[PDB]
């Protein structure tokens, strides 16, 4: 805007998506091949999930029976 | 019989797109009428097993 | 042999049709067979001939 | 191991949020436990219990 | 044109950018 007026000049998609099944294929059979588990980096954090929810509810428990006033 | 585990009948997750599937020497014989006509077919000797 | 089947996939491209054609075209040789040979079992191949 | 990172790049296919989304729900425990042990460090494990 | 006479019968990109990409 500042250059053209300090001058004064004012003035479908399934081609791409088998594109990509193929990649997601050619990812998977690949990964077949190194052992590289591709949902370790889920299990871990779904495991990791519910033992917080279940140390959670100790930790509120207390504060349930305790008080937030004492715990704090 | 475990209560806690009652079997049932069921089907599993999916993959990467790139499959033909096959079979072996072993159960031809009770086992043959589901599919229907649904092969790519080479009736000439080129492949061997 | 995995990157070739998954590759098929997406072309469509049936890599059994070559085998499925060659196994009717064969079934049909054997029953067609067995109506050849029927009759010189009971022509003789001297009739036939 | 090549051929599978230049292609997660073409998916946009991230390989590391099964291990990002592991660590933040580790150490979201660590101190999680270090909440639950300051508590029977002094209310005894006889009054938690 | 000579066999029509003889006749007479007179008469969008990114989904290929990124596919070269990975290429």
């Amino acid at each position: 805007q500042k250059y053209a007026s300090i001058v004064g000049v004012d003035l479908l998609e399934e081609i791409t998506k088998d594109h990509k099944v193929l990649a997601r294929q050619q990812l998977q059979v690949l990964a077949r091949y190194l052992k590289m588990d591709l949902d370790n980096g889920e299990r871990k954090f779904l495991k990791e999930k519910d033992t917080v929810a279940e140390l959670q509810a100790q930790l509120d428990y207390l504060n349930a029976e305790l008080g937030e006033f004492f715990v704090n | 019989y475990n209560p806690e585990k009652k079997e049932m009948i069921q089907e599993v997750i999916v993959e990467e797109d790139l499959e033909p599937f096959e079979a072996s020497k072993e159960t031809a014989e009770q086992f043959k009428h589901q599919h229907g006509d649904k092969v790519d077919i080479f009736e000439i000797p080129e492949t061997g097993e």
